[PDB]
C-alpha cells in the first residue's frame, strides 16, 4: 500500500530551514531514517545539500558529499538509509518543482521508499504550515494494493482539492498525499519550555513585574491622559445613537468602544495593584 | 558584558543527541555551537554532537576527536557560508577536568572566544535548560551570560502548529524568593565573600519616604477612575439587553 | 410524600440557573460562526470583472476581460448559460480562469466627477424669483420626462435638448440640482475634462461611457459642462480642445434618438452663442428648445430680495421694492452680494441683524466695487 | 441503482454496497449478491474482497451446520482464488459461530500457530487477520488461556495488519472482570512498542478486559488520561465507555466531558462524545439534549461522533424528536459527518414509516439522491448505502434492540459490535461486527413442548408496517 508520513518536531524545523533563504532560490536536502512499508514512517535527522548548475535536478545529487556526510552522521548513531529527499520551491498549482518532473523516477530505483518534499510557503506561512511531498506510482491503482485506506484520501470531490488545481491526479499518478506530525516525551517537554505561545520564561519574577511595574518610564505614564483617551473613544461610538433606532446606520458602534477600553482598564488595575503587591520589602 | 541568543531548534535537537548515543549518567556529551559571534549578541544557528568519551570516577579521562570537526567544517561551507564555529556546548551539570581543557581545544578553530553550554538533560528547576557561560581568566572563570530564547518569523509560527496573567507572575515571583532563601543557607555551610559583596550592596539600593507615602495612594486613585470606566464597560451591556428585550416583548404579539 | 416535592422544587429553581447557558451559547456560536468565516475569506484567489459577449452550443460562454481579451469560461451550477446575454457584467475567477458568480447590471465605468446622484439638495425658493423662469422649465422639462405620455398623445416628439440663454450671474448650476430634486430625477453632470486623455483610445471610450450609461439610467436628467456661455460657469469651449472630440461627442449625442430611441434623457446644455460647437446642433435630437432667463427687472429683482431676506436677519421698517429700485441690473450673483456685504457692516456692528442703514451703504458700495477693475 | 452509479473510487463504493446488501440478506442465507452478480466482485481489490466474503457471514448468520459450507472453497487446503480473499472466510466462521464456536475454536487457533513464526508476504498477515478477528468472536464471553497465548507471540511480532486482530481477538476473552496481570501487561506492550494499527487495537483491547468494573477500573484510566499519547487517550473514553455503561455515573460525565474540550485532538474529543452515549443507554431522553449542545461547534470530528452516539441509545428507543437534532448535520458539507448521520438516522428510523415519523420521506429520497448525484461528498453517497442497508436489514424486519425489558442487562454482541463501527476509513471498515445487534421482531406461540412454527392469527391493535415496504 501507500505510505504515512510521520514528520517529528526535529526534522519539519530543520527542513523548513534550510529552503527559507530567498523567493526565487532553491535548494535541496536529504532525508535519513529507518522504517518499514505498510503505513509507518519516520524520518530521524535531516541536512541540507549543496546547489549545482542545473540548481534542483537529479544530477544535483553528490554521491561523495553524501558519503562523507553518513560517515560523519554515524558518530551520534543517526546514519540511517536514504528515505528520501527534501526540496525548496517557490511553489505552483501543479507540479510546484519547476525542474523535477522524472527524476523521481531514478530515484524509485534506488529507493522505492524515497520522496521529493516540496516546501510551498518560503516563509509564507500563515500558521498552517503545508507542504507538498511526491511519490511515482508508475502503474497502478487498477487491480493492485488499494493505498486509500489509511487516512484523508480518495479526495478530488468536484474541481476542489486542497489547491484545487490537482483534482484527482495531484502531481503524478496519484501519490495520495499523507502527512501527520507528532512529538516525542522529549520533544514535548522542550518545545513547551522553549517556544509554546511567546516565551517570557527566565524573567518569571519580573515577567510582568519588568515588563509592566518597571517600564512605567514610558509605557502608561500619565494616567490621566490615558483616562483621557478613553474618554474620547466612549464619546465618539456612545454619541451615535442616543435614541436606539436607525438614524447615523451603525450596529456595533456601543460595542466598538466597548471592548477596546475593557482590556486597557483590565490591564491598567492589574499593573497597579501589583505596585506594591510584589513587597520589595523597602521599610526605611 | 554580552548577550547569547539560542534558537529553539539547537536546544531541541541537542537532547535527542543524548538519547540517540544512549548516554548514560557515567557520561556526558559534547558539541559545537555554529552561528556568528563578531557581533555583541551571540547567536548559535547550527549545532552537531560529538562522540565524547567519558570516565566519571576519573576526571583525567576524556575523548575527544579532531577529526570529525575538520570535515564537518567543510561538509558545511557547502551548506551556509555564514555559519562558523563560534564555540561548543556540552551536557551535564558538572564542570569537571574534562571540559576545561577541552576548551583550549575548540579554540584553535574558533576564533573568538569559544561560549560555553551546560545542558540540562532532564531539565531540573526553573526554565533555561542551557545556561551561556563565557570562559575569561583573572584560574579559569566561567561568568554567566544573559540567555534569550529567539527564532525566527516562519521557526516560532512553524512550533505553534506543532503543539495547535495576575497570578501568573506572583506565583512565578515567590519561587524567585524560596531560591534566595536556599542561596545564602547552602553558601553559608560552604564557608565555614565575594558574592556576599555583591548581595549587601544591592540590599540597601521614613525620613525620604514621608512624601513616598502618597505615590501608593495616588495609583489607587487611579484604580478606582480605571473601575468607574471599568463600570461604564457593563452599563452598556446594561443598556445593550434592554434593546432585545424591547423586541423581545414584540414576539409573543405577532404569534 | 411531601419530602419529594419539596427536593423536586430546587429543580424548578436550578431550572431558571440552566438558561444562563443559553445566553452563552449563543455568545459563543457568534464567535465560531466569525472565526469559521474567516479561514474561508483568508485565502481569497480573486476575481475580475468582464462581460459576456455570445455563446456556445459547448455550454461554454465568452467573456471579454478589459485587461487582458477574450477569453471563454465554464458556467457555474447555478449560473445558466443560455440566460446571459450581450453586455452582461459576470464574475470570474482569476485561478480557474472560470465563471465565478453574476452582478448586477449597471453602467459603472472610470468615475471622474460623473456619479449618478439622486435628489441633491437644492429648492426653487432660492435660485428662483421669477414667474417665466419656473414656467419654461416646467413645460421643457418636467412635462416630457415626467409624464412622456402628454406628447405621445399628442403624435409629436417629446423635446431632448435646451439652450439657456440670459445675462451673465443667472446662477443656473444651482438651479440644474432643483430640476432633478423637484422632478425625482437623476443627477448626472458631464464635464469634458476629464473625458478627455491623451492615451490611445480614451478619446474615443471614454465619451462612449457616456454613451452607453445613459441607456440603462435614462430615467435621469444630465447636465454638460464647458460649453455654458451665460455667465453661471463661463467656459466657452476650448480651441485647440474641442477641435478634435467633437467628432467623437457631439456625434454620439444625436444617436440617442435616432439609435438608442431612449426617452425620458433631457440634457441641459447653456451658452450665449454658438461658435466652436457644431453649427448644427440647432437640429432636433441635439437642440430641441431655447429658453431665455429674463433680465433683471423692476418686478423680477425685487421678489429675488425677499429670497435672501427670508434666511438672512432683517429689522423693521425695511422696504424691499425700495432698495431693488437703487441698484441697476443685479443679477443672482449681484444680489449675494449685496447682501453678503449687508452682513459685513453688520459684523461691524456686533449687531446679529441687519440694519436698514446698513443697505444704505451697501448699494452705494457693491454698484461701485463691481465696477472697478 | 445504488450499486450500478460507478465502478470507481477503488472500494470504498464496492464495499458500502456489500457491507449494506449483507445486511438485507441477514439470517436469511442468500447468496445472490457474490452469486448471482459477477463483475461486482470482480471489480474489487485485494483487501476489498473481505468485505465479499465476510458479506455471507453476516448473510449465513445463524447456520451451525452449513456455515462451514459456505466458505469451504475459501477454507484453508482448498487454497483460494488469492490469499487476500482466504483471510475473509475465516472470519466468516467467526460471525456465525460467535459463542458457538467452541468446534471452530480449537481449528482457528491451528492457523495461528501455522502463521506464528513469521510472515514473508503481507497477504499472510491477512490469513491471521480474518483467524484471530474470527477466534475472538467464537470464544467471545468465555476466558480461554490458549488464545491468550496464542494472540500473545502475534503480539510480539508487531504486525502492521493481524496486530490489531491479536489484540480483539484477547479482550474478547477477557470481557467481564477478566484477567488483573493481562490489563498491565498489554499495556506495557503499547508503550514498548509504538504503532498505529497495533496501539490503538491494543487501546480497544484495554477497554474491553475492562466491564462492568466501573471503579474498579479507574487504576487503568488514569495512566491513560494522565499520558500525551494520542491512542491512549482513544481507548481511555471507551474504557470509560464499557464499565461506566448501564446505571449512568456523574463522575464519568465529568471525565468525557473535560477530555473533548481540553484536548484538541479531533479523534479523541471524537472517542469522549462517542463513549458518553454508552453511559446514558439507559435513559434516552436526555441524550438529545446533550448533542443539541455538542451539535454547535468549530470541529467535524466533534458533530460526526455525537451523530451517531444519539443514535445508539435511540435506535430501539422513543423520542422521534433526534432525527431534527440530526437534520442540520445532513447538510454539513463535511464528508464524514454526514456519513455517520445517515447511519444514525437509518437507526431511529426503523419502522418508523407509514404515517410514524412524517421525515420517512425525506430520508428515502436521499437514498438515491446522494448516490447519483456528483455534487455531493464521496463518503456521504458510501453511507447511504449502508443507511438504506440497515432500515432493510433482515428484509425490513430484524431492529436493534439495546438494554432492552427483555435482556434485562446490557448486551455484551451489541455494545461491542457499535464500538467497532466508530474506526471506518482509519485502518478498514469493521462494519461487519454490528450484525450481533440485529434481531427480529416476531410474537408465536410456539407449543410447550418442541418446536413449531405454527401459522395462526391474533386481530388485536396494531400500527400497519409490515405490509409497507419500499415501493418502486
Amino acid at each position: 500500500t501507500k505510505e504515512t508520513v510521520y514528520i517529528s518536531s526535529i526534522a519539519l524545523l530543520k527542513m523548513l530551514k534550510h529552503g527559507r533563504a530567498g523567493v526565487p532560490m532553491e535548494v535541496m536536502g536529504l532525508m535519513l531514517g529507518e522504517f518499514v512499508d505498510d503505513y509507518t514512517v519516520n524520518v530521524v535527522d535531516v541536512f541540507a545539500m549543496p546547489q549545482s548548475g542545473t540548481g534542483v535536478s537529479v544530477e544535483a545529487v553528490d554521491d561523495v558529499f553524501q558519503a562523507k556526510m553518513m560517515d560523519m552522521l554515524k558518530q551520534t548513531g543517526r546514519d540511517q538509509m536514504v528515505v528520501g529527499w527534501y526540496h525548496s520551491h517557490p511553489g505552483f498549482g501543479c507540479w510546484l518543482s519547476s525542474v523535477d518532473v522524472n527524476t523521481q523516477k531514478s530515484f524509485e530505483q534506488l529507493n522505492s521508499r524515497a520522496v521529493a518534499v516540496v516546501v510551498d510557503p518560503i516563509q509564507s506561512v500563515k500558521g498552517k504550515v503545508v507542504i507538498d511531498a511526491f511519490r511515482l506510482i508508475d502503474t497502478g491503482a487498477l487491480i493492485n494494493n488499494l493505498e486509500p485506506r489509511q487516512t484523508t484520501s480518495n479526495t478530488g470531490l468536484l474541481n476542489k482539492a486542497n489547491i484545487q488545481a490537482l483534482i484527482h491526479g495531484l502531481n503524478r499518478h496519484y501519490y495520495s498525499l499523507n502527512i501527520d506530525y507528532h512529538k516525542t516525551a522529549k520533544e514535548t517537554k522542550m518545545l513547551m519550555n522553549l517556544h509554546k505561545e511567546q516565551w517570557q520564561s527566565g524573567l518569571k519574577m519580573y515577567d510582568y513585574e519588568e515588563k509592566e511595574e518597571s517600564n512605567l518610564a514610558a509605557t502608561k505614564s500619565m494616567v490621566k491622559i490615558a483616562e483621557q483617551y478613553s474618554k474620547r473613544i466612549e464619546e465618539e461610538k456612545e454619541l451615535t445613537e442616543e435614541e436606539l433606532k436607525t438614524r447615523y446606520v451603525g450596529r456595533q458602534d456601543p460595542k466598538k468602544h466597548l471592548s477596546e477600553t475593557a482590556d486597557e482598564t483590565l490591564e491598567n488595575n492589574i499593573v497597579s495593584v501589583l505596585t506594591a503587591g510584589v513587597n520589595s520589602v523597602a521599610i526605611k | 558584558h554580552e548577550k547569547v541568543t539560542i534558537a529553539p531548534l539547537v536546544l531541541l535537537s541537542a537532547l535527542d543527541h543524548y538519547e540517540r548515543t544512549q548516554t548514560k549518567e557515567n557520561k556526558r556529551c559534547v558539541g559545537v555551537i555554529l552561528g556568528d559571534a563578531n557581533s555583541s549578541t551571540i547567536r548559535v544557528t547550527n549545532s552537531f554532537a560529538l562522540p565524547f568519551e567519558e570516565d566519571e570516577k576519573n576526571s583525567d579521562v576524556w575523548f575527544l576527536d579532531h577529526n570529525y570537526i575538520e570535515n564537518m567544517n567543510e561538509m558545511c561551507k557547502k551548506i551556509n557560508a555564514k555559519e562558523k564555529l563560534i564555540g561548543w556546548y556540552h551536557s551535564g551539570p558538572k564542570l569537571r577536568a574534562s571540559d576545561l581543557k577541552i576548551n583550549e581545544l575548540f579554540k584553535k578553530y574558533t576564533q573568538n572566544n569559544p561560549l560555553l553550554l551546560i545542558v540540562d538533560v532532564k531539565q531540573q528547576g526553573v526554565g533555561l535548560p542551557t545556561d551561556a557561560y563565557v570562559a575569561i581568566e583573572q584560574e579559569k572563570t566561567f561568568l554567566h551570560l544573559p540567555c534569550t530564547i529567539e527564532a525566527e518569523e516562519a521557526e516560532e509560527i512553524g512550533v505553534e502548529h506543532l503543539l495547535r496573567i495576575r497570578l501568573t507572575n506572583q506565583l512565578k515571583s515567590l519561587k524567585g524568593l524560596q531560591s534566595k532563601l536556599k542561596d545564602v543557607v547552602e553558601y553559608l555551610d560552604k564557608v565555614i565573600h565575594t558574592i556576599l559583596g555583591k548581595l549587601q550592596d544591592v540590599f540597601n539600593l521614613n525620613n525620604l519616604q514621608k512624601a513616598l507615602t502618597v505615590k501608593t495612594n495616588d495609583e489607587l486613585m487611579v484604580i478606582y477612575i480605571s473601575n468607574l470606566v471599568r463600570s461604564i464597560i457593563a452599563f452598556d451591556d446594561l443598556i445593550e439587553n434592554k434593546i432585545q428585550n424591547k423586541k423581545i416583548q414584540e414576539q409573543r404579539v405577532k404569534d | 410524600e411531601q419530602k419529594i416535592q419539596e427536593t423536586e422544587l430546587k429543580i424548578r429553581s436550578k431550572t431558571e440557573n440552566v438558561r444562563r447557558l443559553e445566553a452563552q451559547r449563543n455568545a459563543l456560536n457568534d464567535k465560531v460562526r466569525f472565526i469559521k468565516d474567516e479561514l474561508r475569506l483568508l485565502q481569497e484567489p480573486g476575481s475580475y470583472v468582464g462581460e459576456v459577449i455570445k455563446i456556445v452550443s459547448d455550454k461554454k460562454v465568452l467573456v471579454k476581460v478589459q485587461p487582458e481579451g477574450k477569453y471563454i469560461v465554464d458556467v457555474a451550477k447555478d449560473i445558466n448559460v443560455k440566460d446571459l446575454k450581450a453586455s452582461q457584467r459576470v464574475c470570474l475567477r482569476s485561478d480557474s480562469y472560470m465563471l465565478h458568480k453574476v452582478l448586477e447590471n449597471k453602467a459603472d465605468p472610470l468615475v471622474s466627477l460623473m456619479m449618478v446622484e439622486k435628489v441633491p439638495d437644492s429648492t426653487y425658493d432660492m435660485v428662483g424669483g421669477l414667474t417665466k423662469q419656473i414656467k419654461e422649465i416646467k413645460e421643457v422639462i418636467e412635462l416630457p420626462v415626467k409624464h412622456p405620455e402628454l406628447f405621445e398623445s399628442l403624435g409629436i416628439a417629446q423635446p431632448k435638448g435646451v439652450i439657456l440663454y440670459g445675462p451673465p450671474g443667472t446662477g443656473k448650476t444651482l438651479l440644474a440640482r432643483a430640476v432633478a430634486h423637484h422632478t425625482d430625477c437623476k443627477f448626472i453632470r458631464v464635464s469634458g475634462a476629464e473625458l478627455v486623455q491623451k492615451y490611445i483610445g480614451e478619446g474615443s471610450r471614454m465619451v462612449r461611457e457616456l454613451f452607453v450609461m445613459a441607456r440603462e439610467h435614462a430615467p435621469s436628467i444630465i447636465f454638460m459642462d464647458e460649453i455654458d456661455s451665460i455667465g453661471s460657469t463661463r467656459v466657452e469651449g476650448s480651441g485647440g480642445g474641442d477641435s478634435e472630440v467633437q467628432r467623437t461627442m457631439l456625434e454620439l449625442l444625436n444617436q440617442l434618438d435616432g439609435f438608442e430611441t431612449s426617452k425620458n434623457i433631457k440634457i441641459i446644455m447653456a451658452t450665449n452663442r454658438l461658435d466652436i460647437l457644431d453649427p448644427a446642433l440647432l437640429r432636433p435630437g441635439r437642440i430641441d428648445r431655447k429658453i431665455e432667463f429674463p433680465p433683471p427687472s423692476v418686478a423680477a429683482r425685487a421678489e429675488i430680495l425677499r429670497i435672501h431676506s427670508r434666511k438672512m436677519n432683517l429689522t423693521r421698517g425695511i422696504n424691499l421694492r425700495k432698495v431693488a429700485e437703487k441698484m441697476n441690473g443685479c443679477s443672482g450673483a449681484d444680489v449675494k452680494g449685496v447682501c453678503t456685504e449687508a452682513g459685513m457692516y453688520a459684523l461691524r456692528e456686533r449687531r446679529i441683524h441687519v440694519t436698514q442703514e446698513d443697505f444704505e451703504l451697501a448699494v452705494g458700495k457693491v454698484m461701485n466695487k463691481n465696477q472697478e477693475t | 441503482k445504488s450499486k450500478s452509479s460507478l465502478d470507481g473510487k477503488f472500494s470504498l463504493f464496492h464495499t458500502a454496497v456489500s457491507v449494506a446488501n449483507g445486511f438485507m440478506h441477514a439470517g436469511t442465507t442468500d447468496n445472490s449478491f457474490i452469486k448471482a452478480n459477477l463483475p461486482w466482485l470482480g471489480k474489487a481489490q485485494n483487501w476489498a474482497k473481505f468485505t465479499a466474503t465476510a458479506s455471507l457471514g453476516v448473510i449465513h448468520k445463524g447456520n451451525l451446520l452449513e456455515g462451514k459450507k459456505v466458505m469451504a472453497p475459501y477454507l484453508p487446503g482448498s487454497r483460494a482464488s488469492s490469499r487476500f480473499i482466504k483471510g475473509g472466510s475465516l472470519y466468516g466462521l467467526g460471525l456465525i459461530y460467535a459463542g458457538f464456536g467452541r468446534d471452530t475454536t480449537d481449528y482457528l487457533k491451528n492457523i495461528i500457530v501455522e502463521n506464528s513464526g513469521t510472515s514473508g508476504d503481507e497477504d499472510v498477515d491477512v490469513l491471521l487477520h480474518g483467524a484471530s478477528l474470527g477466534i475472538g468472536l467464537a470464544a467471545m464471553g468465555s476466558a480461554n488461556i490458549e488464545v491468550y497465548e496464542a494472540l500473545k507471540e502475534v503480539l510480539y511480532n508487531d504486525s502492521a495488519t493481524s496486530g490489531e486482530a491479536a489484540a480483539l481477538g484477547m479482550g474478547l476473552c477477557m470481557l467481564g472482570t477478566g484477567k488483573p496481570e493481562a490489563i498491565h501487561d498489554m499495556f506495557t506492550y503499547s508503550q514498548e512498542t509504538q504503532h498505529g494499527n497495533i496501539t490503538r487495537g491494543l487501546a480497544v483491547g484495554l477497554a474491553l478486559i475492562n466491564y462492568g468494573r466501573q471503579e474498579l477500573a479507574d487504576d487503568l484510566i488514569t495512566k491513560m488520561l494522565a499520558s500525551d499519547e494520542s491512542l491512549l487517550r482513544y481507548g481511555g473514553a471507551f474504557t470509560i465507555a464499557l464499565a461506566y455503561a448501564g446505571t449512568g455515573n456523574n463522575s464519568a460525565v465529568k471525565r468525557l466531558l473535560h477530555v473533548a474540550v481540553s484536548d484538541s485532538n479531533d479523534d479523541v474529543r471524537r472517542a469522549a462524545v462517542i463513549a458518553l452515549g454508552f453511559v446514558l443507554l439507559r435513559d434516552y431522553t436526555t441524550v438529545p439534549r446533550i448533542v443539541q449542545l455538542l451539535s454547535k461547534s468549530h470541529n467535524a470530528h466533534v458533530r460526526c461522533g455525537t451523530a451517531f452516539a444519539l443514535g445508539i441509545a435511540c435506535a430501539g428507543k422513543g423520542l422521534q424528536s433526534a432525527i431534527d437534532v440530526l437534520d442540520p448535520l445532513t447538510k454539513d458539507p463535511v464528508d464524514f459527518v454526514r456519513q455517520a448521520a445517515m447511519i444514525a438516522l437509518s437507526m431511529i428510523l426503523i419502522q418508523q414509516t407509514e404515517k410514524l415519523n412524517p421525515q420517512v420521506a425525506d430520508i428515502n429520497k436521499n437514498f438515491l439522491s446522494v448516490i447519483t448525484n456528483k455534487h455531493q461528498e464521496g463518503l456521504a453517497k458510501f453511507g447511504a448505502c449502508v443507511a438504506q442497508g440497515i432500515m432493510n436489514a433482515g428484509g425490513r424486519n430484524v431492529t436493534i434492540q439495546l438494554e432492552n425489558a427483555d435482556t434485562g442487562t446490557l448486551d455484551t454482541k451489541s455494545v461491542v459490535g457499535l464500538v467497532m463501527f466508530s474506526q471506518f476509513w482509519y485502518w478498514f471498515p469493521l462494519a461487519h461486527f454490528l450484525s450481533l445487534s440485529f434481531t427480529p421482531t416476531t410474537v408465536i406461540g410456539i407449543r410447550g413442548s418442541d418446536q413449531a412454527i405454527p401459522k395462526f392469527q391474533m386481530n388485536c391493535y396494531a400500527k400497519e408496517d409490515a405490509f409497507s415496504y419500499p415501493r418502486m
